[PDB]
């Protein structure tokens, strides 16, 4: 098992509308075939910074 | 054409087959009204007076009138929040300035909703809807029938190429939004 964070740099003019979504899933060489175990998403809210 | 209303005024505009009942409320309305003046005249001795016609204007608060309209195939609002209803044949409804209702009924219709936030009802037939690259939002039904929205009426302006560029709509039908200043503001967009 590995644990680890991934950083991201978010642009201060983006433009991702109120909702955005990461995907992922994992490979390895024995080639097998997809599962649910395998693919992983979760979505998270935006807001927009105003002064 | 109803041009001449403020934008404290509205209509309510009802069909009755090929009649039409206009309900006009005028708040604080500026009407002309003739009274009668009296100018007076001494000539050494006790007095002759006169009098005549004197027109004048005033404004005489609330005022609701109902017109009538027949043989009238197109309608023009005011600058207040309008409600306009068509009916079976094909007419020209637009709302100008202000939050106008524009319900076109039966038959080809074209819906002109103006500035503001409107709210247009196109009804049965093939309607035709004319934008203008706003920055209000605007909610847009069809109806049955083949509808078409067209944003290419109007000329653009100086400061939209200023602050946007060369960039237009993005438009989307299945998730039903037409954003007119895309990645600048996010609720000038046509619900359509
Ligand atoms: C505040 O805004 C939310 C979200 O509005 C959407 O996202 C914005 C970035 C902009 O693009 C808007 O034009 C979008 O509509 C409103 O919530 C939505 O409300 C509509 C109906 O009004 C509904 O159909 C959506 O499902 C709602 N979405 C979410 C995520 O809630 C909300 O109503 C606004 N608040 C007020 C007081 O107007
Ligand atoms: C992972 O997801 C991407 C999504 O574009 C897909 O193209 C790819 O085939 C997926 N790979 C596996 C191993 O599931
Ligand atoms: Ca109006
Ligand atoms: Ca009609
Ligand atoms: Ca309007
Ligand atoms: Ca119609
Ligand atoms: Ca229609």
């Amino acid at each position: 098992e590995v644990t680890f964070n991934i950083t991201f740099d978010v642009d201060s003019k983006a433009s991702l509308g109120n909702k955005l979504l990461l995907k992922a899933n994992v490979t390895s060489e024995n080639n097998m075939p997809r599962t649910n175990k395998t693919e992983f998403q979760l979505e998270l809210p935006v807001k927009y910074a105003v002064y | 054409s109803y041009a001449a209303l403020g934008r404290q005024d509205s209509i309510t505009v009802s069909a009755d087959g090929e009649r039409f009942n206009v309900r006009k409320q005028l708040n604080n309305a500026n009407v002309y009204r003739e009274g009668v003046a009296t100018q007076t005249t001494a000539y050494g001795k006790r007095t002759e007076n006169v009098q005549y016609r004197h027109v004048e204007l005033a404004r005489v608060g609330q005022l609701v009138e109902v017109d009538t309209l027949e043989h009238v195939q197109h309608i023009i609002g005011g600058a207040g929040n309008d409600s306009i209803t068509g009916n079976a044949h094909d007419n020209f409804l637009a709302g100008g300035s202000g939050d106008d209702r524009l319900d076109g009924g039966a038959g080809n219709d074209t819906l002109v909703g103006g500035e503001g936030q409107n709210t247009v009802i196109g009804g049965a037939g093939d309607d035709v809807f004319l934008q203008d690259l706003g920055v209000w939002s605007n909610q847009l039904d069809g109806g049955a029938g083949v509808d078409t929205v067209k944003y290419n009426v109007h000329q653009p302006s100086e400061e939209r190429l200023e602050r946007m560029g060369d960039t237009g709509i993005h438009a989307d039908l299945q998730k039903g939004t037409v954003e007119k200043w895309p990645a600048l503001n996010l609720f000038s967009v046509d619900h359509v």
